[PDB]
């Protein structure tokens, strides 16, 4: 029985935020809607949807609104997604989160592709919670590489995630999580959508022309 | 159902 997602997010979510800055959750949607998700998002990747990332970054992307056809399931775990935030009922920080990117659907397509150290949000753009949703079946990094560590600002360890089969990760945004993915030898997959903090956002200190 | 409070992974199942 997966725990209720209510539950799931009042008594683990919220506090393991609160007090590591990280948190995942295995086993978040189960083999078959897991496996359904790696079938679109590899339909996306063999019928040539993605384009380049970018030295700094070795992925191909693309956005995912949720209600293309073929991308059903990707939408459902963007719902999936935003109903954990909601439940959150604003206890994630001192946040109040009311919007989200789309969904960035992101390969890694071996051959030692990575992203360099970086922090999601270094310029105040109003993003201040990172979900990352992974999908490989089977990945283990002792073979294919792909770990993505994390380097929690006050402490001395750094947090290394597997890009394993069904997890799904939060991770604070801003400089106290800057994060890398280490080289991977496979096709790694991961599916992000950030959480738009209403009054960080609505200061406007980015301007996209 | 157990979190290791000084850890940051849970498994739902
Ligand atoms: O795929 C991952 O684990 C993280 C990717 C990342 O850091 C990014 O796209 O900003
Ligand atoms: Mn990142």
């Amino acid at each position: 029985k997966p725990l209720p997602a209510l539950k799931l997010a009042l008594e683990y979510i919220v506090p393991c935020m609160n007090k590591h800055g990280i948190c995942v959750v295995d086993d978040f949607l189960g083999k078959e809607t897991g496996q359904q998700i790696g079938d679109e998002v590899r339909a996306l990747h063999d019928t040539g949807k993605f384009t380049d990332g970018q030295d700094i970054r070795g992925d191909k992307i693309t956005w995912i609104e949720g209600k293309e056809p073929g991308c059903e399931t990707i939408g459902l775990l963007m719902s999936s997604m935003d109903d954990l935030i909601r439940h959150c009922n604003g206890k994630l920080g001192s946040y109040k989160i009311n919007g989200r990117t789309k969904a960035m659907v992101a390969c890694y397509p071996g051959n030692g592709t990575g992203y360099v150290r970086h922090v999601d949000n270094p310029n105040g753009d109003g993003r201040c919670v990172t979900c990352i949703y992974y999908l490989n079946k089977d990945w283990d990094a002792k073979v294919s590489g792909g770990i993505l560590r994390i380097f929690p600002e006050g402490k001395a360890q750094f947090a290394d995630i597997e890009p394993k089969f069904d997890r799904l990760l939060f991770f604070w945004s801003d400089r106290r999580n800057p994060h890398e993915v280490q080289p991977a030898y496979a096709t790694r997959y991961a599916i992000t959508v950030w959480y738009f903090d209403a009054d960080e956002r609505a200061r406007a200190k980015v301007k996209y022309l | 159902x157990v979190w290791l409070t000084d850890t940051w992974v849970l498994s739902r199942t």
